Order: structure tokens, then C-alpha cells, then sequence
RNA sequence: CUUGUGACGGCCCGUGAAAAUCCACAGGAAGGAAUAGUUUUCAUGCCAGGUCGUACUGAUAACCGCAGCAGGUCUCCAAGG
RNA sequence: GUGGAGGUCAGUGACGAAGCCUAGACCGUAAGGUCGGGUCGAACGGCCUCUAGUGCAGAUCUUGGUGGUAGUAGCAAAUAUUCAAAUGAGAACUUUGAAGACUGAAGUGGGGAAAGGUUCCACGUCAACAGCAGUUGGACGUGGGUUAGUCGAUCCUAAGAGAUGGGGAAGCUCCGUUUCAAAGGCCUGAUUUUAUGCAGGCCACCAUCGAAAGGGAAUCCGGUUAAGAUUCCGGAACCUGGAUAUGGAUUCUUCACGGUAACGUAACUGAAUGUGGAGACGUCGGCGCGAGCCCUGGGAGGAGUUAUCUUUUCUUCUUAACA
RNA sequence: AUAUUGGCGAGAGACCGAUAGCGAACAAGUACAGUGAUGGAAAGAUGAAAAGAACUUUGAAAAGAGAGUGAAAAAGUACGU
RNA sequence: UUGACCUCAAAUCAGGUAGGAGUACCCGCUGAACUUAAGCAUAUCAAUAAGCGGAGGAAAAGAAACCAACCGGGAUUGC
RNA sequence: AAACUUUCAACAACGGAUCUCUUGGUUCUCGCAUCGAUGAAGAACGCAGCGAAAUGCGAUACGUAAUGUGAAUUGCAGAAUUCCGUGAAUCAUCGAAUCUUUGAACGCACAUUGCGCCCCUUGGUAUUCCAGGGGGCAUGCCUGUUUGAGCGUCAUUU
């Protein structure tokens, strides 16, 4: 018999996901010294719709503690988070909506 | 017609260079006259004369280089032998003839004697 | 209309000239010649293609250098030149 | 293809030079067996496929 | 107008013309003839006359 | 009428590319004048800008359909009643 | 009876071998053999043996050639041709003039992309092709023709392809594209035996390919050829890269002033580093504005109709890039 | 000492004789078909020597009729038989 | 501080060396099926065809951890 | 009776059989061992007075140099001193060279005649910008030199 459809997906010829318009992989900030010993502060800049994803993205900008740069992160927006809101991530962060305790 | 090889070999490089630049000159004006007349076979001798001079110029240059590299190893590759790829890689007659001390003593002590079988 | 009407839509060379064999068999999308195997180092050849080997084997060309090797070997790869005997 | 690669245009020139009838003085050589230019091509019947 | 080797560019053509003919060159135009040769369009400065150079070469 | 553009409005469980490249700002390292400097994002002034394609058809005859085949083959401009 | 081999007839033969034709002859029941006659021009036969790729009507046999059908089927879509003259041996088909028509701007028009490749144009030319014709041609023969700092490629990256470090596979090769890598140049200054190592500092992607419709530095007008033009000529511009000299500007409060402000100007230092902007973006509906076209008045020229009327009908009055 | 349908150089055959013999006795792996891997022909013979028909005539011309070369045009570049 | 050793790198460091072609024969790996068996699976075709790696004029093998059971022979190779 | 059909012969057609030739093939036997990073086989493009193909060759281009032979090549033209000679020849031989762009193909790429970097030199008033000429820049591995890295680790210090 002929190879059935569900087998044929594994080769990934035309069954791969369409990822042109996605703004990036939505991952939390990397776990570093600051978060596991204190807390760090961030600013919500953009709340963008992600293609192929029901939930919107939160685009938070952080400060690099070791170099003068402006590391920018992509979060998954929680209900109630607004642009310009301060976001606190770390072990000692206050328990508020959008925080990363 | 044309210039012959043997008498060019008695010249020097600067004379040959002057000969060459002169030779290229008429071939230019013979070529422009070629399109005028229906045919002109004289250009063939001119081109061959250029080749003869160019070979002579090259021949003198290589020989002087050969004298420069004479009597020392690592000569330029184009001046080496062009026998084959294999023969160049092959063992030379010196290294192929090398033999250990143990075998050399056996050969000197017990060579293949010349014998006859009559009586 | 898989016949004549379909034949009119043929205006896209699937193959082009090969830089190595110049046959117009270089697959543009695959970037590999289908005749001589370019750009692979080994020249494409198959023992079931007896005719194919005969078309491109040594001898069908010029032997720009290998023509004279037999002549050189007969003279024992002599060096130098003649001496006007 | 008005906008063409130089390689194609190089094959262009040779094809122009190939398309020429037999020179007449070829006829008169001794032991001449060549009758005409058998490798003639024309754009109406045969395509170069280059 | 000249036939030129296919390996030559405008820099060499301008350099050569002023060398062999001791005449300055205004600009150079080049094209590849359909027969596979390269044709050069050399324009001389107004201080020089192309017609005078042409018959001096030997064609007119 | 065609087309360009502006400000808008409607639609989405669809919100509708990236990179090369150019500029600005923050910054104040560095360099700077008085008997002379600083300045080439102001004006004028000099030189050079290589290589390859450029003809023509684009179809009831220049392409593919064995062909000078009523077939097929992307697109631009579109007068008057 | 046929191809070839050993032996013999000191066989035949350019004064004509072989082959071919012959309701001419002879022999054999026959397979076949012999002769005459015409063509013919270079080798061939009789007998004893040897040897085999050795004997054709079939195989919808193979290759090649030729018939009847047969001067037959037929050469009927796309509205449509006619008169005269010229060339010419020859004109329904060629050229020119006149006339009648058609495509009717989502054309039978003017250009292009893929493809074709000299079909483009000129001269001479009709043996074959243009299923009639042919003086004509996209045919034949001989030549000419394609000019770019600004148009495209080249540069960038997209879906994707693909080395290297690595890891599989006996192997052809496979996986992977930043991955378990010791993965480099950037600019300033010193040295003026002198070339560039030492003085430093700096930075962390880490090959490459991938679009002639995506992004992208910069050109327009007039004229010219048998055939080229945003490329050639004339005129007038712009961009990039580089060497710079003068003028201008600013400074003794060293790196400018004015305006409350939005902000303005001829300029009016600025490395490392960081931030932002542009590149950079769907579709539909209506509205406003611009350009071109269409319509139309007056006037300035030209042409048509005028038995009659028609301050009439048609036509020219245009202004590029850049500043 | 053994193998060798390849390469180079030689000698031979109770082999084949242009529909045979290698696909190819010839400008044959050529012309040509297919996008491609690949597929793949046909085609030898004038005459001793071109001596390849001067010249006349009919026709626009191709050619025909004469003339002529040739041992033979019952060998005329469509050429041995 | 200075100098060794070991291991590991970098040099357009001084010299070289390998790649591809042919492959009739040769040295190996991998490896079928048609077919036969009057069917067919073991078998056979066949340790072959195709594929892959590697040399020379030859290659390979070659001087016994042999053959033998005899009064023993005596590298390899081929008929 | 003509025409027409058929049969036969002569002549003439179409076609290329037979016969006779054969610088070809096939088969057998004998001798030799010689491709390539000093760049092979193969490809593309070019080169002749008049060449399209085959053959030959590579901008030194149907070839140059060297040797031998000893008066040509040939379709035409042309060339003649090359003819009692360091000398004709599409001659034979062949040891010196040239050997375009490629190709294992090697600066990076290649559907481009694309884009680089280093040294010497020349011109453009130039170490930096541009152009011309010449020579270079592949991978793996081996040996050796030089510069290094690692508390892997020794000695030696103060
Ligand atoms: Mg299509
Ligand atoms: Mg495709
Ligand atoms: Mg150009
Ligand atoms: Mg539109
Ligand atoms: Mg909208
Ligand atoms: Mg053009
Ligand atoms: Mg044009
Ligand atoms: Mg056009
Ligand atoms: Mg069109
Ligand atoms: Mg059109
Ligand atoms: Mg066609
Ligand atoms: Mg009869
Ligand atoms: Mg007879
Ligand atoms: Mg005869
Ligand atoms: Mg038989
Ligand atoms: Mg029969
Ligand atoms: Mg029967
Ligand atoms: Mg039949
Ligand atoms: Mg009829
Ligand atoms: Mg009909
Ligand atoms: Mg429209
Ligand atoms: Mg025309
Ligand atoms: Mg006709
Ligand atoms: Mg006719
Ligand atoms: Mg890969
Ligand atoms: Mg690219
Ligand atoms: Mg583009
Ligand atoms: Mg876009
Ligand atoms: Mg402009
Ligand atoms: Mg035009
Ligand atoms: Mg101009
Ligand atoms: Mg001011
Ligand atoms: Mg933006
Ligand atoms: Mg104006
Ligand atoms: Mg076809
Ligand atoms: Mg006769
Ligand atoms: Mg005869
Ligand atoms: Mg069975
Ligand atoms: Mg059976
Ligand atoms: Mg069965
Ligand atoms: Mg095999
Ligand atoms: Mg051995
Ligand atoms: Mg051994
Ligand atoms: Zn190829």
C-alpha cells in the first residue's frame, strides 16, 4: 500500500510551520545572578500581535548589568499589563501582576 | 624570408628587444594593408619571425637562470626533469642500492661463484 | 488538455551548460551536472553505461599532453638536445 | 533573450561563423570527397539547444 | 575605430592609443561585435584630427 | 477617464518580509587661538569612474506544440459617439 | 546448386572473364547443366576431395524500393476585394497611385519579461521552401549593424541551498550552519638604522550562494542611422571616491548666533560606546488635492465643403532633468 | 613459470565483403531526438589521365540540337556494371 | 624572577606528499534478481550482475602453527 | 473498327540488385610498461592569404626552437634566393620552448567572462585613492624552524 498521510508529515517537506511573520521565540529572561539573588526592573515597550499565536507578545527592555547595553526581551503578555508599566523580575520582586517571582 | 635563429643567438638581449619591437611594428602596418589588397601572404613570415625572436629571448633567459641555480639543490620546478609523475617519485639508484650491514657481509663472504660442470 | 495546450508552457530551462563538460545538462536548482557529475570531484560514470563511457573516455579528446608520452618513452626520456652529427 | 549572459553570447559568435556554405576552392583539391557543408544549421528547422 | 583584444579594457585602450599614435584620447566606447570580437570607439581631443591620423596609419 | 497622493473609515482566532545601506541624537576621549589659528556636513576650484547585456520578434509566421498548426504563453499605455 | 580450402586440366580470358536481358536452341523425369544473340570491361571454370554464416513465398518477418486506389479525398473558420501604371520573358498574388473595407484603444497599434539567435538592414538573386503562384520573403548568396560613472547585472537579504569545526557511514557520501572551535580585524599613536614588530586600547557576528518583477547613489531635452541610442552628437545636470587651494564662517568669553515658543540660517569641532529614525510594507469603501487625457471659448496660421446654408468642419499654439 | 575484449608496437587468418564486417571502410559517436540520464543513423566505385564538353544554333533561363574530348558519353560530376 | 620538560596550537614558515583519469587482467567490501526445480519458500542461478574502495606491468601468494601416516615428502604459482 | 485492359519483345524511364574491386572491421599470435598538483584525461573559445568540417596548434596559435633528409607545396594566388646550401618541404625525427579560459582545479565564487587580499614596480602633484605591468594567497598530512598556550608540571629564585 501507499504511505499514509500521518507518516508523510514526519519528513517535513511542506508540513513545517510558517514562521515568516513571527516576532521571535517568546522566552523568559535568562536566569542570572541578579534574579536568583535580588530583582531587576523592566519597561514594557510594545504589545504586539504574534502571527499564528492567539496570545499577544510583551516586548520588555532590560539593562545589562555587566555591559552598557539595553538587552530587549520578548514576553508573553499577561492580562492587565500595559505599555510603560514597570516589570520586576527576580527572587526579591514584589508580588504583582506581570512579575516573574 | 624572415630572420633565422642561429644569427640571433649571437646578439644580446637589448638588441633582441629592439628587434622585437621593430618586428611588431610592420606586422601592424601589414595588417592594415591586408584589408586593402585582396591577399597578402607576406604577413606569415613576419609572425614566424616574431616567434623565432621570442623563443630566442626566452632561451637566453632560462640558460642564465640555469647557470644561476647550477651547483645547488632546490632548482626551480620548470627547470627540473619532466620524466613522469611516477619516476620523479621513484627511488633513486643510490637509495635503491642501499643494503644493511648484515646483508653486505653475506654478499662479500658468499657471492654467487662462477662454476662449470664438465669434470 | 494535457497535450498541445500544455506544451506551450515550456519556457524555463531546467538545465544549463556545464562548466566542466559543456553539455547543457547542469541542473540549475540542484547545482549538479547530470552528465559528468560536476561539481563532484569524481567524473560520473557507470559500468552499465557502456556507450556512455565510450563517448567520453580517453581518446575522444585531444590528448594535449599524453600524445607524446609514448614518443618520449621510446627515446627513454632523454634530456638535452641533438649535436649536429 | 535580449538580456543575455556573456557565455551564451560567446556561443552566439561561433554559430554565426559556422553558418557559412562550403568554400568553392575546396572543390578543386585532389582526392576531395567533401560535397557540401553537411553540418549546416538554420534557425527555422534546428535549434542549438544551448 | 579599432578592433581590440577581448581581454583589454578602456584603461589599456586609452593608454595604448596615446602611446602608439602620440595622440590624446577624449573618451573610449567599447562593445562586443556579434562575431565575437571587441570594437572600440575612441574619440580624440579637438586638438587632434582623426582623419589626419587615419591616413597617417595608412587607411582612408 | 487613467493614475499618483493626503486625511480617514471598515475587516480579521489573517494585524499583513528581512537584510544591505544612510543619517541623527546621547556621550565627552582627543585636539584646539591672538600676531595667530581652527575649521572641508558653506561656496567655488581638480581628476577618475572598470567589467558584461544593449539589434529584432514576442506570435493566426521570429517562443513550444514534428510545421509558416484556428491550440498554449507574464505585463505596461487605452481617443470620440 | 552456393561461398571459401588442398590437388589437377602447363583449363578459359581485353581477338573480351564475371554479371545482366532473350514467347532463340540442346540435354536431363527433376533439382539444374550447355550454346547462340545484345550489354559488358577483368577476372573465372571443369574434375577428385575438404569445409560451411549454403538453397525462401509466406513468419501482422527486417531493410530498401514501387504500385492500384488517383490526377481521386481534397486545398471551404478568422466579412473583401477592384481598376490603372511600372519592373519583368512571364503579374490574381511584386511596387506605386486610386477605390472599397476591417482591426476599433481588455486593437490586426506602440513597447517589454521567458524563449528564439542575426530572423534586424542593405545589395544580387528564385535551384529547393512559402501544400496555387511568385519578379516577393522570416528563403538563397555576400556584407553591415548592438557605444552607458547615471539603464540592468554586479551589491543586500527572503523561502531555501551550502562548505568549515565536528559527528556518522565499508564507501560513493550523510547530518548540521553556530553547532562540545584556541574560528579576527579596527583604528589612533611611536620608529623615523626602517620597515613595520614592539606602545596600547577596541570589539564578539563568527564562510558562501540565493531576486535582470523584492531593497538599491546619481540624467534629461533636442538632433542624427539603411539598421544604435536615457548609450552616439549638441546643450544642460547629478552621484560616488580621492587630492586639495581660495573665499566664506568662528576664536582672545576658544569649538556661532537669533526667536517666549514651536523653530530659523551659508557655515557654525567631537573618538570609544549606546539609543533612534529611514530602508519597511495588508486589503476594500468613500472624500479632497495633483498630473495627463477628454470637452470647450477668444485669437493667431494652414487645409477641406460651398447648387444652397454653415462668424463652418479638421488641424498647430509645446516646455524635460536639474536649480 | 601465471592473467590481460585496456594502452603502445608488430605478424598473420580455409574470417566478412558496403542490408556483410565494429554503431562508424566516408568531416561517426557525426548529423539528428529528448529538459535529462540517454538514444543514434544513412552515406564507398566516372575515367588511364578531366582530356569535366572549346565553338555554332534554338530558348528569357534551366537546357535541347549540333560540334568536340575520350578506347568507350550504351562512362557527362543524377557519372563502373 | 629566570630556565627547562610534557601536551596542545599558529604561521602565504623550509621542504615535500595525497586527491582525478583508465580500469581487459589484479586485491577487497557490498550485493541482487530473471532462470531451473515442469508450481514454490531451502536450494539453484551466485559467493555472479550492478555499486564502492585500492595498485602494477603484472598484481596477489610465497618460504609451513604444511601435506601426510608412507622406506615419508617439503616456499609460492600454473598445466 | 478505335480507345481501354492484359501478355510478350526492343528502346527509354524509376530504383539500386547482381558481378567485380576494398587505406575498413573481426579473430588469433608475439614484444613492451609509459597518465596526473613540474597541473592529467575531458571541455569551451580561438589560430591559415583565400577554411565551414576532419586533423594540427594556443595570442610564439594548421605552429616556434633543435636534428636528419636534401629541392619543394599545390586548388589558386603569392614567395623565390631557398638551390654546389647552417637549406624548400601540410617532410621525417624531436631532447628546447610557448601552451588562451577551464577542468582533481588550488584566493572566495560561478546561470556572473563577479568580487577580493599581499609584495615589487610605473603613471596619475600619493604608504592610504585610481589605473597599468610582474609575482603570489586551497585542504589534509609528514619532517624541521620560529612564535606561543596550559598551577599539566619541574627546577630556580628572592
Ligand atoms: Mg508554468
Ligand atoms: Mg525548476
Ligand atoms: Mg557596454
Ligand atoms: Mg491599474
Ligand atoms: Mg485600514
Ligand atoms: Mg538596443
Ligand atoms: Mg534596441
Ligand atoms: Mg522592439
Ligand atoms: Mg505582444
Ligand atoms: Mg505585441
Ligand atoms: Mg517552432
Ligand atoms: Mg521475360
Ligand atoms: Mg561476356
Ligand atoms: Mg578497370
Ligand atoms: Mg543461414
Ligand atoms: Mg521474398
Ligand atoms: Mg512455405
Ligand atoms: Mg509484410
Ligand atoms: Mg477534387
Ligand atoms: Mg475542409
Ligand atoms: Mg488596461
Ligand atoms: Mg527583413
Ligand atoms: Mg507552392
Ligand atoms: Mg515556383
Ligand atoms: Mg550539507
Ligand atoms: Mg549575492
Ligand atoms: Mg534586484
Ligand atoms: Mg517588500
Ligand atoms: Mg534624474
Ligand atoms: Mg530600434
Ligand atoms: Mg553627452
Ligand atoms: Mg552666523
Ligand atoms: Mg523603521
Ligand atoms: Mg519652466
Ligand atoms: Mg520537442
Ligand atoms: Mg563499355
Ligand atoms: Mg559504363
Ligand atoms: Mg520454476
Ligand atoms: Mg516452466
Ligand atoms: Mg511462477
Ligand atoms: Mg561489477
Ligand atoms: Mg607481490
Ligand atoms: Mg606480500
Ligand atoms: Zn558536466
Amino acid at each position: 500500500g501507499r504511505v499514509i498521510r500521518n507518516q508523510r508529515k514526519g519528513a517535513g517537506s511542506i508540513f513545517t510551520s510558517h514562521t515568516r511573520l513571527r516576532q521571535g521565540a517568546a522566552k523568559l529572561r535568562t536566569l542570572d545572578y541578579a534574579e536568583r539573588h535580588g530583582y531587576i526592573r523592566g519597561i514594557v515597550k510594545q504589545i504586539v500581535h504574534d502571527s499564528g499565536r492567539g496570545a499577544p507578545l510583551a516586548k520588555v527592555v532590560f539593562r545589562d548589568p555587566y555591559k552598557y547595553r539595553l538587552r530587549e526581551e520578548i514576553f508573553i503578555a499577561n492580562e492587565g499589563v500595559h505599555t510603560g508599566q514597570f516589570i520586576y523580575a527576580g527572587k526579591k520582586a514584589s508580588l504583582n501582576v506581570g512579575n516573574v517571582l | 624570408a624572415g630572420v633565422k635563429a642561429y644569427e640571433l643567438r649571437t646578439k644580446s638581449k637589448e638588441q633582441l628587444a629592439s628587434q622585437l619591437v621593430d618586428l611588431k611594428k610592420e606586422l601592424a602596418e601589414l595588417k592594415v594593408q591586408k584589408l586593402s589588397r585582396p591577399s597578402l601572404p607576406k604577413i606569415k613570415t613576419v609572425r614566424k619571425s616574431i616567434a623565432c625572436v621570442l623563443t630566442v629571448i626566452n632561451e637566453q633567459q632560462r640558460e642564465a637562470v640555469r647557470q644561476l641555480y647550477k651547483g645547488k639543490k632546490y632548482q626551480p620546478k620548470d627547470l627540473r626533469a619532466k620524466k613522469t609523475r611516477a619516476l620523479r617519485r621513484a627511488l633513486t639508484k643510490f637509495e635503491a642500492s642501499q643494503v644493511t650491514e648484515k646483508q653486505r657481509k653475506k654478499q662479500i663472504a658468499f657471492p654467487q661463484r662462477k662454476y662449470a660442470i664438465k669434470a | 488538455g494535457k497535450g498541445t495546450p500544455s506544451f506551450g508552457k515550456r519556457h524555463n530551462k531546467s538545465h544549463t551548460l556545464c562548466n566542466r563538460c559543456g553539455r547543457r545538462s547542469f541542473h540549475v536548482q540542484k547545482k549538479t551536472c547530470s552528465s559528468c557529475g560536476y561539481p563532484a570531484a569524481k567524473t560520473r560514470s557507470y559500468n552499465w553505461g557502456a556507450k556512455a563511457k565510450r563517448r567520453h573516455t580517453t581518446g575522444t579528446g585531444r590528448m594535449r599532453y599524453l600524445k607524446h608520452v609514448s614518443r618520449r618513452f621510446k627515446n627513454g626520456f632523454q634530456t638535452g638536445s641533438a649535436s649536429k652529427a | 533573450a535580449a538580456q543575455k549572459s556573456f557565455r551564451i553570447k560567446q556561443k552566439m559568435a561561433k554559430a554565426k561563423k559556422q553558418n557559412r556554405p562550403l568554400p568553392q576552392w575546396i572543390r578543386l583539391r585532389t582526392n576531395n570527397t567533401i560535397r557540401y557543408n553537411a553540418k549546416r544549421r538554420n534557425w527555422r528547422r534546428t535549434k542549438m539547444n544551448i | 575605430v579599432f578592433q581590440v583584444s577581448m581581454k583589454a579594457n578602456k584603461y589599456q585602450i586609452k593608454k595604448a592609443v596615446k602611446e602608439l599614435y602620440e595622440v590624446d584620447v577624449l573618451k573610449v566606447n567599447t562593445l562586443v561585435r556579434p562575431n565575437g570580437t571587441k570594437k572600440a570607439y575612441v574619440r580624440l581631443t579637438a586638438d587632434y584630427d582623426a582623419l589626419d591620423i587615419a591616413n597617417r596609419i595608412g587607411y582612408i
